[PDB]
C-alpha cells in the first residue's frame, strides 16, 4: 500500500475513534523508512497515545480495586490476574512504539525540533512502562526514561526558543516524570516553573503559527504547579 | 489525590 | 484460568472488573460465557450482559455515523471517496457481527429459558433493539426483514409488559421509550411514536405515589427521557 | 438523536 492511502485511513480512523486502526496505518507508514512529515508524526503520536492510554487507565482502575478488596477476601487473585493481562498489553504497545523510535524515527530525524520530539516520545513511553514496572525492570525503564528526556532537554536548551511548544511540552512531561516516577516534588516544580518563567520572559516571541500550542502548554505547566502546591 | 495513584481529576497533565 | 474452568461467580466477577476498566469486549465475552452455561440469568447478570453489548455495538454505531457524515462532506476525489465507502462497510460488517452474536444468544439461550414475564420482556426488548441497530445500516430486502423483526419483538414485549408489569416498572418504561423511538426513527411514524410515549408516561404518573424513594428515582429517570423525546418531537 | 435505554 502507498503512503497517501494509509494517511487517509489514519485520518478517518481518528475521527471514528478507532485508534487500533489508526495506529496500524501509521505504523505501516513509519515502516516504509522515510522521515515523517509533521502531519504524519502527529497522527502516529495521537494514535499510540490513545491505544496505550486505554491500558494506562484500565490498569489504574484495576490496581485500585485490587487494593480495596481484602487479602482474606481472596477475590483479588482475579484482580491480580486481570491487572497482569492489562500490564502485558501495555508493555507490548510500548515495545512497539519504542521499536519504531529506535529503528526509524530517531535515526531519520534531520532537524533538532524533530530529534527532541522523538526523544521526548521515547521518554514518555519508558515513563508509561515505569508506571507499572517493578524490581530491576523498573530500575531499567526509569533510567531509560530519564536518559531520553535529558538528551532531549540538552538539545532543546541549545536549539529551541523557550516559547517553542516542543520545548515547553518536554518540560511539562519531564517534570511529571520527576513528580510521579522519581517522587521528587522539588525537582518537578523547579523544572516546570523554570520552563514557564523562561517562556513568560520571552512572551513577545510568540507568533500566529505557534501562540495557541505554546500558551496551551504554559497553562498546563501552571495547572500542574497549582496541583503540586495545593499540597 | 496522589497523582496517577488516585482518581483522574488529580492526574497531572502531559502532552 | 480460561472461561471453561471458571464457574459462574468467577465469570461474573470478571465481567464486573471489565466494566470498571471500560473493557467492554472482555465484559461481553465473560457474559457470553455465562449465558452459554445454559441457566437463566439473574437480574444483575441480565444487566451486565446488556451493558456489555450495548457498549460494544454502540462504538460501531457512533463510528458509522461519523464516517457517514465525513462522506457527506468529502470533496471529489475518487480514491478518498472509495476509501470512505470501504471503511464504512468495514464498520457495518463489525456491527452486523455483533448484532448477530447477541441475536444468536437471545434465540438459543435467553428467550427459550426465560420464564418470568419480566425476563421475557427484557429479552424481547433486547431483540427489538438489536434488529433496530441492524436496520439503521441495512438496505434493500435485508432492511425490510430487520425492520419487521424489530417491530415483532417490540410488539410482543409490549403486550406482555402491559399485561404482566406495573406501568412504573423501569423495564416497561424503557421498552416504551425504545419502541416509540423505533416508530419515529425507523418507521417514520411520528404520531404512533408520540402516542406510545405519552400513554406510557401518563400510566406511570398515575402510580408514582406508590413507590419508595429508590423505585421513584428509577422510574422518574426514564419518564424524563420520554418527556425529553416528546419535547424533541412535538416541535416538528 | 432521541434517547433510548
Amino acid at each position: 500500500m502507498d503512503k497517501s492511502e494509509l494517511v487517509q485511513k489514519a485520518k478517518l480512523a481518528e475521527q471514528a475513534e478507532r485508534y487500533d486502526d489508526m495506529a496500524a496505518a501509521m505504523k505501516a507508514v513509519t515502516e516504509q523508512g522515510h522521515e515523517l512529515s509533521n502531519e504524519e508524526r502527529n497522527l502516529l503520536s495521537v494514535a499510540y497515545k490513545n491505544v496505550v492510554g486505554a491500558r494506562r487507565s484500565s490498569w489504574r482502575v484495576i490496581s485500585s480495586i485490587e487494593q480495596k478488596t481484602e487479602r482474606n477476601e481472596k477475590k483479588q487473585q482475579m484482580g491480580k490476574e486481570y491487572r497482569e493481562k492489562i500490564e502485558a498489553e501495555l508493555q507490548d504497545i510500548c515495545n512497539d512504539v519504542l521499536e519504531l523510535l529506535d529503528k526509524y524515527l530517531i535515526p531519520n530525524a534531520t532537524q533538532p525540533e524533530s530529534k527532541v520530539f522523538y526523544l521526548k516520545m521515547k521518554g514518555d513511553y519508558f515513563r508509561y512502562l515505569s508506571e507499572v514496572a517493578s524490581g530491576d525492570n523498573k530500575q531499567t525503564t526509569v533510567s531509560n526514561s530519564q536518559q531520553a528526556y535529558q538528551e532531549a532537554f540538552e538539545i532543546s536548551k541549545k536549539e529551541m526558543q523557550p516559547t517553542h511548544p516542543i520545548r515547553l511540552g518536554l518540560a511539562l512531561n519531564f517534570s511529571v516524570f520527576y513528580y510521579e516516577i522519581l517522587n521528587s516534588p522539588e525537582k518537578a516544580c523547579s523544572l516546570a516553573k523554570t520552563a514557564f518563567d523562561e517562556a513568560i520572559a520571552e512572551l513577545d516571541t510568540l507568533n500566529e503559527e505557534s501562540y495557541k500550542d505554546s500558551t496551551l502548554i504554559m497553562q498546563l505547566l501552571r495547572d500542574n504547579l497549582t496541583l503540586w502546591t495545593s499540597e | 489525590f496522589g497523582g496517577i495513584t488516585g482518581e483522574a481529576e488529580g492526574f497531572p497533565a502531559t502532552v
